[PDB]
DNA sequence: TTTTTTTTTTTTTT
């Protein structure tokens, strides 16, 4: 019945207030948003107002910018200097406007497609006259809702927002592993997929204050400790299996053990949850300590809710969904392992593309991004240059896609940068 | 605007019509219609008999597709064998059906098109949870209705 | 509830007895007076049929006459429904198919009135079960076991209606007897281009396919009186009409697209225009089409000006009905038999461009053989005949005799297998005899 | 009104299991639970095999003690009602006859209610009229243990040898006679129940091989063949059988242009392919089932000798959805062999060849080649290979001649025969 | 893409650095040459209706001819 | 909707 604008203005306070604190923060601002994205009519004048000042420049403080508004007639219209003032206080830090930015723009152009879907269809009743080229004005409005380098651009000229992975090319191609982000690492069988999910969770509980949860459903708690360990080390894994340790490795566990005893990693390995499960426990580890990281291993081994044994494609449809949606209430990135079917093996270049996503489709269309593993050693018994593993980045929202190298040295269950 | 759909039911009329006053007019009528394309529940159903008497081929007068609607729970959904008769009787002749199909097919596209664009807004308060495979519907869906 | 029944269909069936009355027989080949379910319609077609034994013949007065010298004439409604009857039945040439539907209406209630007499007779006879379901066995195909109507045509029929079209054939002048592609070697290989027959014409790319089918499109529509449809769905229709202008006029192709005419070349131009105007081709050039929209279309066009020949710009470019995507060899094997089934109904030429595999270049022998047609065996086999296009010029640069084209005919069930020879001045999109 | 049952009867079967109770396997030889009418016995008599699958074995006690495992027994009447089972037959010796009770009556209330829901479909499916005539067929047959005793060897030999003995008393070919003596020299016919499969290369000569063979037997025989032609129309089969029977020029034919003594040839011609009997079904889409009916009325009234078909992948499927396309004609294949051994008649269809064999350096086919399903080369009593040599080489030495491959015959001999086909008279001759 | 930038600069021509290298829309990874034959037919349609030459470029197998 | 195993017609892999 009651229909309300999509907007969000507690992200909008959220962006002039990092402005007021950083103010270096204006350019991401400015690179993701114009003025009118803001829902509030106040603060569209504001933000204008800041990049009119950027523009001789100022530059962007609470002085100048009030300065400005003044300037026009236009400072008592935005509420007092203490509006400008409880703007400032809205976010403790000026980090992560991108986010908040991100937030106002994806509010903007969904009611930009409302509105341009609305005046379809009201043309629809009216304009009855020439049918074909009101197909072709509806199919040119609708991309026009989404807002090719120009030869001069690419003259600039010849000759992390984020918690970081650790994992330097990664992170250059994605900043983080982003509050709010459906991260899907899939990859054929004992590949590499779990192995590259400890080590991101390792690099940031370690390197980072961060709390980082994992679910593992396969392996037990005890063997992925034993995973960390070796990697964190450099201890064989083989060696340290068996108890087999030569004098210098004693040294690198009791290394090893120190450092990862103040990493707090929390690990759940009960093998059958629900999402909800997942959620509950989350959600009370953040209550008390904050949370930073939710690692999942695997999406197709957690279990329904109750629908009945739907069309398992749908059971996982679903499982999807609450994941996304998860990672969304907890703002908080979560990196889902994934499994692929077995169509890639059919194929003479066994590099996965999205399709090969096991068990449902969906998954390709909820994750923020999307992550392959792919070692041609894993085919190749005689391989040239074996420790190389491509994480191809099929997919994602935020920006860039392509493919990064690193080492997987497996006698150290550890992932190493070039 | 109205909340009035697209339709043009003097020519919906028409069409039936002149298929039962020629019939060699129902050739050009399928050609440019399909059922659906109907907005009258009652019209689909008999256009829908129409054709299925056709593919026998009967082939396509007033007996036999009377016939074909009682042979189905229909004959009296659609109005008597009396809406039948007035069918027949709002016409002339059948030259350039071609004509009279193509408006009511180009009426048919319309409300097709407003009905998707109305979809697409009412989701649009929904699912605010993606966004950009959002706009990969609507995207896929305003394709969809070009036919 | 209510038992099958059409009485809008008996009606229709006595109805078109009084307006004819040579309708009498078909429906008496097709129904006895039983098979009516009104008691009333029952007692008149059997009047009809008494009057007939004798014969009158059967008109509106003989019938009432007949059903007075019975008890009978009140009990039906009066004169005045017989009157009724008359004017009740839309077009009376087909009382064959009104007939056919009193008659399965019967069909079905017979079959439920032996069905509820077996279920019937399941309480009573518990006595030999056997002998019951074989009773029931049997029973049941004596309904299947219905009289006359049941497709199978009689040799001593089709005879007849072969002596009588070999007789037709023996009036006329003679010489080809299909439809003339005004290229007379091949006509005295093939005689037309026969109604109802698919026409294959297949050779590798840009060898000559759409510019020998373009070339006889042109002279049936001009040379004869009839009408050709072609679907291109490559190339557009102001090219297809380019290339006949070039081809009608001799006029040099570069020449044309460039505007870079000579001053006796307009006198060319000026003429070409003229007799193709009159020349009665349609052009359809949707890039996109399903067999069932070819066929609809040309359906429409033959309805009201008449259709000779279609052509089709090329076979596997022609999109599959819902099957979803299949096996791509069963999709075009579907496309060929609707393409042959559609020359089969419109009684009518249907020449089908095809391209070829990459087979054939792997040969030493250039010149095609069936088995190269791409993507589908089903098209040789289709195919009413069969015709390569073979070019020495197309792979040697220095080919001796240049212009000389071959027509091979790999396939017919006509006649004679063969190759004819013609040449293809390429600069005038135009084929010629020697 | 009352549901065909005995109860005297399923009391008699439980009675004497309770008593023997080895009684129980003729019993359940011959029984499911759900054949007894009564609620309780279903329950009582399922009881007793799930007992005897362990098996305990089945006595009072035993019983009861399964049906009180499931919440049985109270339902059943009590122990008190098993009792009576026991009582109410005198000894166990033979359950057998009142098991065929219990089983006939099931018989006749299962014919009842498939009755009933036909007469029910009447009303209803008004739609299609032919396939809900066999329906009814097929409904009213599944109606036993018809599927289901084995034949004693003794009683066979008796009518093989009765059968080699008449075989003798004639007349030896077999047989349906080709006219083509070398061919029936292998085979003697053309068998009845035997599917006869003529494939080879397009515009090789099936069709042609097939016409011909078709005009011998009607001509020369007594027999009636019915013809399906899915390609070529009823007009075109005749004309080519016109020619073959008179040796009257094809080109000449199709002109109407003919010699003095060709139209005396044709008025001849015409003459004998009269009293011929030849019947033509030229519907270009058929399913088997619509070839079975028709066929079956036409020796219902006149009876049959052969059935040719122009062309076995061109026939349409039954309905199992638009299946593995191999799977659709396998199926095909099996309800023509099928078709051929119920109307006891031999059944000659043609087949294509796969694009296979013109990949070959031997041009010749082999089974392998039969187009679009290998089930083919498996149903086929015989195999029949159309190859021309003349086909390929536009020069060839000895042109009319014609090879007739029989890759395959579970009668008997495998071997090459020659004819030579006069292409200009459609026509097929011995040599 | 191409679309859009004709719709607010108007397009010329379209040349692609090379066809086997562009990839198939859905059908499974399908028998790879009629993955290639529909990419084909895209541009052809592609040039058709932005009516618009479309340079493609392309690989050979193994002076050619079309064949390879 | 998907994942699995089978048979058998096509094209194109240096
Ligand atoms: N050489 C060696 N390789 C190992 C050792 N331990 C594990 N690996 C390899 O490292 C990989 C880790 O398993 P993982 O890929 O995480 O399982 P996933 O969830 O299927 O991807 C496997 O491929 C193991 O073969 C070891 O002790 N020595
Ligand atoms: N000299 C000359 N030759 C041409 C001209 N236009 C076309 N041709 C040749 O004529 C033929 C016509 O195309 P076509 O063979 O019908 O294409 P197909 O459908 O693949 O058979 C081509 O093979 C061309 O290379 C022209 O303007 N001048
Ligand atoms: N010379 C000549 N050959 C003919 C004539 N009529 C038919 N043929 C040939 O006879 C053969 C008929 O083969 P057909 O059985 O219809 O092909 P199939 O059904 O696929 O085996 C073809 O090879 C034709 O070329 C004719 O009048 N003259
Ligand atoms: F081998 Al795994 F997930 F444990 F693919
Ligand atoms: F030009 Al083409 F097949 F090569 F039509
Ligand atoms: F071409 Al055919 F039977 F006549 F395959
Ligand atoms: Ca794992
Ligand atoms: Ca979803
Ligand atoms: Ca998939
Ligand atoms: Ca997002
Ligand atoms: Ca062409
Ligand atoms: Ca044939
Ligand atoms: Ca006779």
């Amino acid at each position: 019945s009651e229909r309300i604008p999509p907007q969000s203005i507690e992200a909008e306070q959220a962006v002039l207030g990092a402005v007021f604190l950083d103010p270096a923060a204006l350019v991401p601002a400015s690179e993701i948003l114009i003025p009118e994205d803001f829902y509030r009519a106040a603060h569209q004048k504001i933000f204008h107002a800041m990049l009119r000042v950027a523009d001789r420049g100022e530059p962007v403080d609470l002085v100048t910018v009030t300065a400005e508004l003044a300037a026009s007639e236009q400072l008592e219209e935005i509420g007092g200097v203490s509006y400008l003032s409880e703007l400032a206080d809205a976010v403790p830090t000026a980090a992560n406007v991108e986010y908040y930015a991100r937030i106002v723009e994806e509010k903007s152009v969904l009611r930009r497609l409302i509105r341009t879907a609305t005046s379809i269809a009201q043309d629809g009743y009216t304009r009855e006259d020439e049918i074909d080229v009101l197909l072709d004005e509806a199919d040119r409005k609708i991309m026009e809702v989404s807002q090719f380098k120009n030869i001069k651009d690419i003259l600039v000229q010849t000759y992390i927002t984020g918690i970081p992975t650790g994992f330097t090319e990664l992170d250059r191609m994605t900043s983080g592993f982003q509050r709010s982000d459906l991260i899907i690492v899939a990859a054929r069988p004992s590949v590499g997929k779990t192995a590259f999910a400890l080590n991101i969770a390792q690099n940031v509980a370690t390197k980072t204050n961060e709390n980082v949860a994992i679910f593992s459903l396969e392996m037990s708690a005890q063997q992925l400790v034993m995973r960390m360990l070796c990697a964190e080390g450099n201890i064989n894994a083989q060696n340290l299996r068996t108890g087999k340790l030569t004098p210098e490795d004693w040294g690198k566990l009791t290394m090893a053990m120190g450092s990862l005893s103040n990493a707090g990693i929390y690990i759940d390995d009960t093998p059958s949850i629900r999402v909800s499960d997942i959620r509950a426990k989350c959600r009370r580890l953040k209550q008390e300590s904050g949370l930073g990281m939710i690692v999942i291993d695997y999406l197709q081994l957690i279990q329904g809710s109750g629908r009945s044994k739907e069309n398992r494609q749908q059971e996982v449809s679903e499982i999807s969904r609450s994941l996304k949606a998860l990672a969304r209430e907890l703002e908080v990135p979560v990196i889902a392992l994934s499994q692929l079917s077995r169509s890639v093996e059919q194929r003479q270049d066994k590099r996965p593309m999205m399709s090969d996503i096991r068990e449902s489709g969906s998954i390709e269309q909820d994750a923020d991004i999307v992550a392959f593993l792919y070692r041609d050693d894993y085919y190749n018994k005689d391989s040239e240059n074996k420790n190389i593993i491509e994480i191809i980045i099929a997919k994602q929202r935020n920006g860039p896609v392509g493919t990064v190298q690193l080492a997987f040295i497996k006698e150290y269950n550890k992932f190493v940068n070039l | 605007s109205e909340r009035i759909p697209p339709q043009s039911i003097e020519a919906e009329q028409a069409v039936l019509g002149a298929v039962f006053l020629d019939p060699a007019a129902l050739v050009p009528a399928s050609e440019i219609l399909i059922p659906e394309d109907f907005y009258r529940a009652a019209h689909q159903k008999i256009f829908h008999a129409m054709l299925r008497v056709a593919d026998r081929g009967e082939p396509v007068d007033l007996v036999t597709v009377t016939a074909e609607l009682a042979a189905s729970e229909q004959l009296e959904e659609i109005g008597g064998v009396s809406y039948l008769s007035e069918l027949a009787d709002a016409v002339p002749t059948a030259a350039n059906v071609e004509y009279y199909a193509r408006i009511v097919e180009e009426k048919s596209v319309l409300r097709r098109l407003i009905r998707t664009a109305t979809s697409i807004a009412q989701d649009g308060y929904t699912r605010e949870d993606e966004i950009d495979v959002l706009l990969d519907e609507a995207d896929r869906k305003i394709m969809e209705v070009s036919q």
